């Protein structure tokens, strides 16, 4: 039972589809009794595709074609990194039911991009939630904010400029896609932060923060 | 006999439209038919998903069929066809979406527990007032701190008509928790599924800080050089 | 222990909550509400028209302020969606925003160009 | 015959435990010998006002022996003695008070409307919350101001398990009002009828007024002297 790959195919995106698994060259698939959205968030994981959001026992008509059953069971806490750090126990047990693959539509990841600017290290700040790219809003922003997007750049530190250089870096257009983000220093990226709701922004585009490092 | 449909709670929570119908151990019988058929007339196949286990359990199974297309959200009279020898009179059980039932969103309200009964100090129960939905099927699930509470924690009525309205239902949910915690001021979130809802969930959380206040302190500071807050 | 149940910064409204540890029994222990609110004397009633009359009917809902019109993320079993956090929506803004720079605009003539330039209302918020 | 027997609620609305033998089972036949005895060999004046023939497969003959409250908790064992063609012999079923229930009193919460839903200003819904009893027989009506009101402006749900408790049950109880009503002020009392009470009534009251003063502690501050700093 080693689960080295599960691809996400016959779905609108890289990974957002069905649950495939892959060992020893046989291109598997997995159905589960308990397959809850812990699983998912171990698969879109190991993957490194966001954080896990919908995962669906959907059937379709019959006439789809499919690899058969995954033997062993996979039922885990869902905290942990990939399919080998939880125990499948119960190999060459097919206890799903006649036709059915699960789903997982879990998001893109999180790209950032520094845009307007010269450099890719000196620009107004791009962040990549759904599919459209979006400007982020200054509401409440701090040095470590800063810290933290400098660091998941993998561009140095950041400088703390006297704020002329943003304004001349571009107002920007589009959507806004974070309002209030609050970073602790101590975050790996922006997500980790704490703001406001995605997209649910109370400032106009006149606002959008740049980041210099 | 029952025939239970895919209600808004095993739609949205399970995300799998599983048709079911129960057969009680009326008779022991070798081959149970609890075939699922369409009014088309093709038949899922379910068999002994999961046995009865009632108090007699003379060879008593659920079969669940997992019509899962968009057929059922449209509409169809779904038949599983309960035939059996013994007792030779096929207790069969019919079962369809309900069609055209206007649909009004809950108003949740989140009730704390009574003053009387935080004076016994042995229980806390909070209310969930899942009021207003016309559709009958509503989902209600509580969580604590983002967790999924246990299900024996808490106990769903069915939904009843509420009275002066016509047609809309009304459904409570009474979380049972110890005093302790209620008075330490831990939230509680009533997480209610409806068709009915724009975002299809509402979260109503309740806690003591929030609650009734019984000492409100207001200063309306009257400055004149306030313009921008600080 | 002051938790900060609202943090209006647009009427100046800030509503905070306690339990005050009062007695040794559980029960008496007073659920505070501490609604500060800070009143502009001179603050128009529109704050971005500077010619706009003063405002001197200050009318506080304290329920719409207490709303909370983001939806949040709810972890179920299979699903995370988006949850509605109230029933109540589907701005007067007494005072400015700190975080918010407004800016009106005045017709500047100097040989009949009329050159419409925008000023700022609250220095030293977008500077 | 089926014979159903006389709930609590049942005989706390008329005063009169009047249990019924209703011919259920049995199709509709001739030789109609229909007697109500006690258990100690004797009978009474049985069945007032018994019904037409309904022959969809079961008859209409009620049992209306009105013995009393002092008979029924007696343990009397009584017995329909209906005979028809089918069964030439008296359907003796055994109906009597079970002594095997443990009986524990209600612990009635009234819980008041929340604030929203005065807020919304179109209805307030006042939950009576009949909790911890261990007979699943609670009969709740509502009164006004000492009269009651009509059964169909609250509803009632139907005795539920309470799940931590092992045998207990709990029941809940609205009644829908409009908002201009609850701001007068009324007493609104919930009266829940259960064997295990000491007087078999209990009532609770919330009126527009019914928590603690909410002492308000305001502090118009009218100079930019005592300003606040940030
Ligand atoms: C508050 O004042 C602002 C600025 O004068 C008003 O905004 C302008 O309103 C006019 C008429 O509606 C529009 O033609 C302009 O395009 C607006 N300018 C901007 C920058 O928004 C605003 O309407 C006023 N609000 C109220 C309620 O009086
Ligand atoms: C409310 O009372 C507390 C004392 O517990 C005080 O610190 C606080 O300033 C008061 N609230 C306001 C808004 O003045
Ligand atoms: C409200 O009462 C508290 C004590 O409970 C007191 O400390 C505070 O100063 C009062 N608020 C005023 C006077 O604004
Ligand atoms: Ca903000
Ligand atoms: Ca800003």
């Amino acid at each position: 039972p080693v689960p080295e790959g599960v691809r996400l195919a016959d779905g609108p995106g890289h990974c957002k589809g069905r649950v495939e698994v892959k060992h020893q060259n046989q291109w598997y698939t997995v159905c589960q009794t308990g397959w809850s959205l812990r699983a998912a968030k171990v698969v879109c994981r190991q993957l490194g595709c966001g954080r896990a959001v919908l995962t669906q026992k959907r059937c379709n008509k019959h006439a789809y074609g499919r690899k058969p059953i995954w033997l062993s069971q996979m039922s885990c806490s869902g905290r942990e990194a990939t399919l080998q750090d939880c125990p499948s126990g119960p190999w060459g047990k097919n206890t799903c039911n006649h036709d059915e693959d699960t789903w997982v539509e879990c998001e893109d990841p999180f790209d950032l991009r520094l845009v307007g600017g010269d450099n890719l290290c000196s620009g107004r700040l791009e962040v990549l939630h759904k599919g459209v790219w979006g400007s982020v809003c200054d509401d409440n922003w701090g040095e470590k904010e800063d810290q933290v997007v400098c660091k998941q750049l993998g561009c140095g530190k950041s400088l703390s400029p006297s704020f002329r250089d943003r304004k001349c870096y571009g107002p920007g257009v589009g959507r806004i896609w974070l309002d209030n983000v609050r970073c602790s220093g101590e975050e790996q990226s922006l997500e980790q932060c704490q703001h406001r709701f995605w997209g649910f922004h109370d400032c106009t585009h006149q606002e959008d923060v740049a980041v210099i490092c | 006999v029952f025939a239970i449909p895919p209600s808004f709670a095993s739609i949205f929570l399970t995300k799998s439209t599983k048709l079911t119908c129960l057969v009680t151990d009326l008779t022991t019988y070798d081959s149970v038919t609890i075939s699922w058929t369409r009014q088309n007339g093709e038949a899922v196949k379910t068999h002994t998903n999961i046995s009865e286990s009632h108090p007699n359990a003379t060879f008593s199974a659920v079969g669940e069929a997992s019509i899962c297309e968009d057929d059922w959200n449209s509409g169809e009279r779904f038949t599983c066809t309960v035939t059996h020898t013994d007792l030779p009179s096929p207790l069969k059980q019919t079962i369809s979406r309900p069609k055209g039932v206007a649909l009004h969103r809950p108003d949740v309200y989140l009730l704390p527990p009574a003053r009387e009964q935080l004076n016994l100090r042995e229980s806390a129960t909070i209310t969930c007032l899942v009021t207003g939905f016309s559709p009958a099927d509503v989902f209600v699930q509580w969580m604590q701190r983002g967790q999924p509470l246990s299900p024996e924690k808490y106990v769903t009525s069915a939904p009843m008509p509420e009275p002066q309205a016509p047609g809309r239902y009304f459904a409570h949910s009474i979380l049972t928790v110890s005093e302790e915690e209620w008075n330490t001021g831990e939230t509680y979130t009533c997480v209610v599924a409806h068709e009915a809802l724009p975002n299809r969930v509402t979260e109503r959380t309740v806690d003591k800080s929030t609650g009734k206040p019984t000492l409100y302190n207001v200063s309306l500071v009257m400055s004149d050089t306030a313009g921008t807050c600080y | 222990e002051r938790i900060v149940l609202v943090d209006n910064k647009c009427k100046c409204a800030r509503i905070t909550s306690r339990i005050i540890r009062s007695s040794e029994d559980p029960n008496e222990d007073i659920v505070e509400r501490n609604i500060r609110i800070i009143v502009p004397l001179n603050n128009r009633e529109n704050i971005s028209d500077p010619t706009s009359p003063l405002r001197t009917r200050f009318v506080y809902h304290l329920s719409d302020l207490c709303k909370k019109c983001d939806p949040t993320e709810v972890e179920l079993d299979n699903q995370i969606v988006t949850a509605t956090q109230s029933n109540i929506c589907d701005e007067t803004c007494y005072t400015y925003d700190r975080n918010k720079c407004y800016t009106a605009v005045v017709p500047l003539v100097y040989g009949g160009e009329t050159k419409m330039v925008e000023t700022a209302l609250t220095p030293d918020a977008c500077y």
